[PDB]
């Protein structure tokens, strides 16, 4: 879960016609997907290649994209060994989870 | 270079889509209201004749 | 930078559907009144056959 790491700066609102989605890249295909982020579907920001977290395998970051164009970065990305987790207005709800982790500890208890 | 040109030819999806959200129900009830104006023409075109 | 001026490009879209509101605003308004000046054209068709039962 991303209850703590969300940001609300690193993902783009208004979503009738720009939306970012948080895009997971490997270490080794790191460069790669720098060099293939504006070529992986049309209508697709250029500049909006930035990591939100990074671990020790992968490295997480943001795309925004067209509203109907997601679909066309998330096809060419799992071809290209990259994988597209979707963030919504639910982290607002897992927040209340990590409330509801507190919930859990203090039922048990 | 590249990273502006793609957000220029975003300016240029911006304005096909523009063109497409100021025509369709500009051209749409302009064409709903003159059979609705022209109803208007029929609907008084038989009381103000019988009133003859 | 890219990410910015995209939103108030937008705004510039969202401006134009204030148009598309607008040219079937004033259009509806303007000629309901011109369907409402067909009645001068009953008020010429009572005042002549004023005539024919004078």
């Amino acid at each position: 879960s991303l209850a703590e790491i969300v940001k609300k700066d690193d993902f783009v609102l208004d979503s009738e016609y720009l939306v970012t989605l948080l895009v997971v890249v490997p270490k080794l295909n790191h460069n790669d997907w720098i060099k293939q982020y504006e070529t992986l579907a049309e209508m697709v920001v250029p500049r909006s290649s930035n990591v939100l977290s990074e671990d020790q395998d992968s490295y997480l970051c943001n795309v925004t994209l067209f509203r109907k164009a997601v679909d066309d970065f998330r096809h060419k990305a799992r071809e290209n060994k990259f994988i597209v987790r979707d963030f919504q207005y639910n982290e607002e709800e897992m927040k209340a989870d990590k409330e509801e982790m507190n919930r859990l500890s203090t039922d048990k208890k | 270079a590249d990273v502006q040109k793609q957000i220029k030819h975003m300016m240029a999806f911006i304005e096909q889509e523009a063109n497409e959200k100021a025509e369709e129900i500009d051209a749409k009830a302009e064409e709903e209201f003159n059979i609705e104006k022209g109803r208007l023409v029929q609907t008084q075109r038989l009381k103000i004749m019988e009133y003859y | 930078q890219g990410i910015q001026q995209l939103l108030q490009a937008e705004k510039r879209a969202a401006e134009k559907v204030a148009d598309a509101r607008k040219r079937k605003a004033r259009r509806l308004k303007q000629a309901k009144e011109e369907a409402q000046m067909e009645v001068d054209q009953y008020r010429r068709e009572r005042e002549q056959e004023f005539q024919s039962k004078q």
